[PDB]
Order: C-alpha cells, then structure tokens, then sequence
C-alpha cells in the first residue's frame, strides 16, 4: 500500500540517522580520548619541568650563600695582606738600617 | 489497513534510539570541550615552566661562573698571604741571628 | 758563615710544601679523568635513551592510529548488525501479520 | 754574601713554584666540580627520559592487547553480519513469494 510506503520512507530515514549518529559520536569519543592522553602527557612533561627547575633553583640559592662567603673572605684577606705587607717592608728596611748603624 | 500500529511501534523504537544518540552527542560535545580546554591549560603551564626553568638555568650558569672566579681569587690571595707570613717569620729569626753574628764577629 | 742552616731549613719547608702540592696535583688529575669519563658515559646513556624514547613515542602514535581505525570499524559494523537484527524481527512479525490479514481478508 | 744570594734565588723559585701549583690545582678542582655537576645533571635528564619511555612503552603494550581484541571482534561481527544478511534476504523474498502464491 501507499501509506505503508510512506511509513517505510520514515523507517529508512531513521535507520540512516542512527548510523550517522553512531559514527559521529564514535569519532567524538576518539577526539576526547586522544585529548585526554594529550592533557596527561602535558602534565607529565610539566612535572619533569618543575623537577629540573627545583634542582636548579635550590642550587642557585646555595651558590648565593657561597658567593657572599667568598666575597667577605676576599675582603678580609686583602686587609690582612695589606697589614703583613707593610710589616714586612718595615722589617726589611729596619734590619738593613741597623746593619748600616753597627758597621759605621 | 490493520497493520499501522506495527509500523508505528517500530518507528517509535527507532525514534527512541535516535533521541538517546542525540543526547549522547550533546554530552560528548561538552566533554570534548572540557578536555580540549584542559589540554590548552596544561600546555600553557608546561611552556611557561619551560621558560622559567630556562631562565633559572641561565641564572645558575652566571652565578656559578662568578663563584668560580671568586674561589680562584680567594685561593691566590690566601697563597700570597701565607707566603708573606712565612717570609716575615723566617726573616725575623734570620735577622736576629745576623745581629748576633755581627756583635760576636766584631768582638 | 754561621747562618747556612737557617736558609736550609726554610728551603726544606718550601720543598715540603711544593712536593705536597705536586702530589695533590697528580691526584686531582686522576680525579678529573675519572669525572670526565663519567660525564661521557652518562651523556651517552642519556642520548641513547632519548632515541629509544623517541622511537617508542612514534611506535605509540602508529599503533594508536591503528586502534582508532579499528574502533571506528567495530562501531560501524556493530551498528549495521543491530540494524539487521531489528529489521529481521520487525519484518518477521509484520509478515506473519500480513499472512493473517490475507487469510481473513479473503474470507 | 754571595752564597746567601744563591740560597735566596732558590727560595724565590720555590715561592713562585708554590703560587703556580696552588693556582693550577685550584683550576683543576674547579674543572672537577663543574664536571661533577654535569654528570649529575646528565643523570637527572636521563632519569626523566626513562620515565617518559616507561609510560610510553607500557601504554603501547596495553594498546597491542586492545588492537588484537578489536580485530578479533571485527572478524566476528563480519561473520554475524553475513549470516543475518543472508537470512534477511531469504525472509523478504520468501514472504513475497508466499504473497504471490495466495493471490493466484
């Protein structure tokens, strides 16, 4: 019958609509899955980054403390060297003068 | 004709399946939007932490060079100082001995 | 002259310091050789593991593409099968009803 | 005195030899230190590498199991689809023939 033919048309339209919807939704699910893996991958890479940066920065702070210590030490040594240099020169010239005196 | 409700039932089933699949699609759209948004957020975090790390590494290089130089200067200065002290002491003893040498040698 | 042993003593001290510093230098040479050797070993390990990792990542990409395709095929095939079953059942009931319709309609 | 002058020469030669040796050894120690930091840095980088590779490879094996399952499923579905297709065609043509028969 004709009416039955119309109903048939609607049936097939719904069948194909199913097929299309299942395929589309499957593709979207794959997009979601791959995007998941990408987010997780980026979080691992990031974690590695914060680890490397952690070691670097800590080492930096340690090296700041060291540098300050070394500069203070340098200044101190310069002072001491100055004093001992004056003292040595005095010693040498004084002994030589005493030699001159006793020889005269 | 008798068989209209058979067709209407089967159509109803197909309609139900379709409607469920459309709802599912809407949900999947939202879910993918959330996920993509996350991928962008974590990507950005990752890259920014790359740059922060790199600047930290460069800074470390600089400060470690400065430390190496400072250590070399400390080493050399300490050596010079030690030399000065040792020579002072030696010359002190030796010179006192020269004074003795002279007072006795004159005789 | 009286003061030769003063000089000889100070020289002896300086000689001792020198000899210690030379021994120290030999040790430091060995230590640096060991360390450099380590830097080369661990560098090599690091690079080789980079390449192994990269090949693993590429392999993963390939197999994940294959899986995505296989999942799509499974989805579509399952949909086709479900359609076939549903249509079989529907047509069975409907056709039996057509037989009844005809035997009664003839009357 | 002259002899004392010779002794002086040896003294100064030893002083400078000290200075040179201390400086050289300091530079070598710095080389050792930096090389240490480089070895440790390469071991951290390497460790990160084996971690990334660990995740990758494990995921691969999982995906091999999945792929096998999906292929087996595909073959099964193809078989079922074939059977149901033959059965559907039979059903349709048989019902139509019966219609022809009863109408005659």
């Amino acid at each position: 019958g004709s009416d039955y033919s119309k109903y048939y048309k609607t049936i097939d339209d719904l069948k194909n609509q199913i097929l299309n919807l299942t395929t589309d939704n499957a593709n979207i699910l794959l997009q979601i899955d791959n995007a998941r893996l990408a987010a997780d991958d980026f979080r691992l890479k990031y974690e590695n980054e914060v680890a490397l940066r952690q070691s670097v920065e800590a080492d930096i702070n340690g090296l700041r403390r060291v540098l300050d210590e070394l500069t203070l030490t340098k200044a101190d040594l310069e002072m001491q060297i100055e004093s001992l240099t004056e003292e040595l020169a005095y010693l040498k010239k004084n002994h030589e003068e005493e030699m001159k005196d006793l020889r005269n | 004709m008798n068989l209209e409700p058979y067709f209407e039932l089967f159509i109803n089933n197909l309609r139900r399946r379709v409607d469920q699949l459309k709802s599912d699609q809407s949900r999947l759209d939202s879910e993918l939007k959330n996920m993509q948004d996350m991928v962008e957020d974590y990507r950005n975090k990752y890259e920014d932490e790359i740059n922060k790390r790199t600047n930290a590494e460069n800074e470390f290089v600089t400060i470690k060079k400065d430390v190496d130089g400072a250590y070399m200067t400390k080493v050399d200065l300490q050596a010079k100082l030690d030399n000065l002290q040792q020579e002072i002491d030696f010359l002190t003893a030796l010179y006192q001995a020269e004074l003795s040498q002279m007072q006795t040698q004159i005789s």
